């Protein structure tokens, strides 16, 4: 029980840090390119 | 036991509202965070073009 | 500020399972290079997941085991203990 | 200036996310102590002991 409860603990904190590391992905804007509108919106939604 | 169990029922609900406030400052500097580096790239953008 | 063997091995272990697969998809001269690193990942990731998962364990219990041995089995009685027949202790 | 911020704020994010943490294992806790109080006013003699 020690082996799964330890390995799932820190598994748990690895994508507790990926999570929060992506919650801080900055949207990006290629306002300046008239041609990339749809690609900013797709990726502002992704 | 039972005055003990209700009282106990009340402190867990109170353990639960202060992790909601946790999770909205986790939010809030998480946006914070998010939003400076946004500008910090914009930042860096500008002055790697002024020096071609 | 040193580290156990298995602890070294376990850090080792989970931070290989993080190791993310790469497409040099872009780059034509790295084909080769991607596919080989792909699957030499592949491959340490599932070394790891067996020492995790069975290993380290199994390694534990063993020497659970007979540390739970020596401790029952702590001395040897070299002499004939009191009060017992010399079968008894050769039995024993 | 704004990178320094940024580097305050991802420090920041850990210390709440540790403090979620801190208050959902308490939250979990009480839970427990909850179930096992509960079992113990349905149940009449030794069982009552044990979840006691």
């Amino acid at each position: 029980m020690n082996d799964g409860m330890n390995a799932q603990s820190s598994q748990a904190l690895h994508i507790q840090t990926y999570c929060n590391s992506v919650r801080q992905q900055i949207p990006v804007d290629f306002g300046r390119f008239p041609n990339l509108r749809e690609s900013e919106r797709q990726i502002n939604t992704g | 036991l039972g005055m003990v169990s209700d009282k106990a029922k009340e402190y867990q609900e109170v353990s639960a509202n202060t992790r909601r406030t946790i999770g909205s400052l986790n939010d809030k500097l998480i946006i914070d965070s998010n939003n400076y580096q946004l500008i910090v790239v914009n930042l860096n953008n500008v002055v790697n073009g002024n020096n071609g | 500020n040193q580290s156990s063997q298995a602890l070294h091995i376990q850090t080792y272990c989970n931070s290989v399972r993080q190791q993310i697969p790469v497409d040099f998809g872009r780059f034509p001269n790295l084909r080769e290079s991607e596919r080989q690193i792909n699957t030499g990942l592949g491959a340490a990731r599932q070394h790891a997941e067996h020492y995790l998962k069975d290993i380290q364990p199994l390694i534990i219990r063993n020497v659970t085991n007979i540390q739970d041995y020596f401790e029952t089995q702590n001395l040897i009685s070299t002499v004939m203990p009191s009060g017992a027949t010399k079968e008894q202790w050769l039995s024993a | 200036g704004y990178r320094g911020l940024q580097t305050q704020a991802q420090s920041a994010v850990t210390a709440a996310t540790q403090m979620n943490n801190a208050w959902d294992s308490l939250t979990s806790e009480l839970e427990t102590l909850n179930a096992n109080l509960r079992k113990g006013i349905i149940d009449d003699s030794f069982l009552r002991q044990l979840f006691l």
